[PDB]
RNA sequence: AUUUGACCUCAAAUCAGGUAGGACUACGCGCUGAACUCAAUAAGCGCAGGAAAAGAAAAUAACCAUGAUUCCCUCAGUAACGGUGAAGCGGGAAAAGCUCAAAUUUGAAAUCUGGCAACAUUUCUUUUGUUGUCCGAGUUGUAAUUUCAA
RNA sequence: AUUGGAUAUGCCAUAUAAAGCGCUUUCGAAGAGUCGAGUUGUUUGCAGCUCUAAAUGGGUGGUCAUCUAA
């Protein structure tokens, strides 16, 4: 093994941003996040919001 | 002409005279040192290939002279600074 | 022999610390200094332009600045560059004007301003260079009204004309020479 | 100043007066040692203008070295062997004959209070300059290496630099 | 005759005070250098440091001109040579400039090591200096002014 | 317990001086067996050897431009 083996992996700006996107996107979702595992089934509103 | 093709090419600004730059200098021929060269000279004489074009001058056979003193030194710009040099020594000689 | 990049932001951080140390360490004064607006060398990028190492003597003497003192402030000298053009000169000229305008001196020895100097000098603060200077392109030309003696004139017909005179100046060159 | 004709006197090696003194004084060498002490400059001229002072804490020291690599790099690095507590200023040609050329090393004692106190020649006291002349910091080692300014005068080729991001 | 004193050269001292060696070697600078372009590699030899080296143009350019060195991206696998293989420009990281010889202080060697005696000071009773006095170095040139940008 | 740099404060210094800037009615010293040429060797650069320079001269780039080596 060597340590010049590529570990590091480019990303277009652009595909990274796009991800983020439907990342937040997906948030926004109530029935992925209960794919996802979290116990959110009393959360009063799906996006949360909180004051400051 | 504010051109970019032509013998004046390039673009066409307010030429400025740029002061003198004392590097540009050297090569002068200052009177202090010319008198301390004329000095060396009279008190060491000439180098051997020097006496043969003395004796080379004097006896009219230039050709020969600018030949062996280009052979000797290297340059022809080098071999006509000597010979003007040496005829210059020649009628201070007379 | 390979040359891995495994350090690369190990580098970047050293290197941000030791702006951070060398802003700390001279704090009062900028961490830039201020640099001449220069034309770069060449037919490509002579349309362009950067910063210079620093400025000549002629603009040094002709802002009122002299090239002792110029080091001491933070103005740097370069001794190899020449001004062949006013526009140049004026130009370096207006950016150490700026410079000194709002550049202010602390007193030595806390005694009093002597001369060239600030009386109040307690609004110091660190501020970078760009800021105030920020070195600008070549001013692109607006909208102008049509010329009339410009559009009769025709343009690349002239090109050729001083191009077949440039590639055949030598030979009228020859021509003139030989026949005086 | 007298400088200026001994400078302009050195110029002209071909002269009676050049070519008698240095016959004289080749010969006078050859007996002499290979190295050999000289408690004043045979060229004060050169010697000044290469950076010798005629203070306590410079050395001249006279080695011939046969004829037939640089000889200048080899009468310095032969005399910085030869004077292990001297740093080695510069040196010169003096002389020359059929087989043997003759240099003058110009050294200076780094322990001397003379140079320690001395702002113009204190820099040859830190370490990063002992022996120079062995590796190739002097004057004709810098000639000889090819060390320059200029389109005239490795390890940049033969490495592969492989970035993170590739 | 010859005795006395100088200068020059060269010696000797278990003379006073210092310094060099050897080791490490990853990185650095040189010398040298094969074989199966290999490779200015490996081996051999010399020499340093915390970096080394290089460095303030006997530099690029042919432009509206750039402006010490080093490193990185690019130039570019291009020019070039017969597989080898750059550099200018451009964008960045970092920036800092200088010192001598060459000219008379001639109304004044104004310069400097060392010995002796005090005064001190300290990462330190362990360090580094100051003054006075003597001898010496030094006019075959030590100080101040000048380094071409002038 | 050390220090590194500044601020306030006290005491010595000796300026009968030194330095920067604009003008010249002035002069402007600048590195030699070195540059360079021929030849042999090493990967233009360097070295050995024959020979050996100049002072608006010398080096570099295609009369001009730019630098000022030893």
């Amino acid at each position: 093994t060597k340590t010049w083996r590529k570990w590091h992996v480019k990303v277009n700006q652009n595909e990274k941003r796009y991800a983020i996107a439907s990342a937040v996107a997906a948030s926004g979702v109530p029935s992925l996040l209960l794919a996802r595992g979290h116990r959110i089934e009393e959360i009063p509103e799906v996006p949360l919001v909180v004051d400051d | 002409p504010g051109l970019v093709v032509g013998l004046n090419k390039g673009k066409t600004l307010t030429k400025r005279q740029l002061p003198e730059r004392p590097s540009r200098r050297k090569g002068h021929l200052s009177k202090r040192t010319a008198f301390v060269r004329s000095i060396v000279r009279e008190v060491a004489g000439f180098a051997p290939y020097e006496r043969r074009v003395m004796e080379l001058i004097r006896n009219s056979q230039d050709k020969r002279a600018r030949k062996l003193a280009k052979k000797r030194l290297g340059t022809l710009k080098r071999a006509k600074g000597k010979i003007e040099e040496l005829t210059s020594v020649i009628q201070s000689s007379r | 022999y390979v040359k891995t990049w495994f350090n690369q932001p190990g580098r970047k951080l050293r290197r941000r610390q030791a702006r951070q140390t060398k802003a700390a360490k001279i704090a009062p004064r900028p961490v830039e200094a201020i640099r001449p607006a220069v034309k770069p060398p060449t037919i490509r990028y002579n349309m362009k332009v950067r910063a210079g190492r620093g400025f000549t003597l002629e603009e040094l003497k002709a802002a009122g600045v002299s090239r002792r003192v110029a080091s001491t402030i933070g103005i740097p000298v370069d001794h190899r560059r020449r001004n062949r053009s006013e526009e140049s000169l004026q130009r370096n000229v207006e950016r150490i004007k700026v410079y000194l305008a709002h550049l202010i001196v602390f007193p030595r020895k806390a005694g009093q301003p002597k001369k060239g100097d600030a009386t109040d000098v307690s609004g110091a603060e660190q501020t970078d260079v760009a800021a105030v200077l920020p070195i600008t392109q070549e001013a692109v030309e607006e909208a102008k009204p049509i010329t009339e003696e410009a559009k009769n004139f025709n343009a690349f017909s002239t090109l050729s004309n001083e191009r077949a005179y440039a590639r055949y100046a030598g030979a009228r060159a020859a021509f003139q020479k030989k026949r005086a | 100043g007298a400088y200026k004709y001994l400078e302009e006197l050195a110029k002209k090696k071909q002269s009676d007066v050049n070519l008698f003194l240095s016959r004289v004084r080749a010969w006078e060498y050859r007996q002499m040692n290979v190295i050999h002490r000289a408690s004043r400059p045979s060229r004060p001229d050169k010697a000044r203008r290469l950076g010798y002072k005629a203070k306590q804490g410079y050395v001249i020291y006279r080695i011939r070295v046969r004829r037939g690599r640089s000889a200048r790099c080899t009468a310095e690095e032969r005399v910085g062997r030869y004077c292990s507590n001297l740093r080695v200023l510069n040196s010169y040609w003096v002389n020359q004959d059929a087989t043997y050329k003759f240099f003058e090393v110009i050294l200076v004692d780094p322990s001397h209070k003379a140079i320690r106190r001395d702002p113009r020649i204190n820099w040859i006291v830190n370490p990063v300059h002992k022996h120079r002349e062995s590796r190739g910091l002097t004057s004709i080692g810098k000639k000889s290496r090819g060390i320059g300014k200029g389109h005239r005068f490795w390890l940049r080729h033969n490495t592969l630099s492989l970035r993170r991001y590739r």
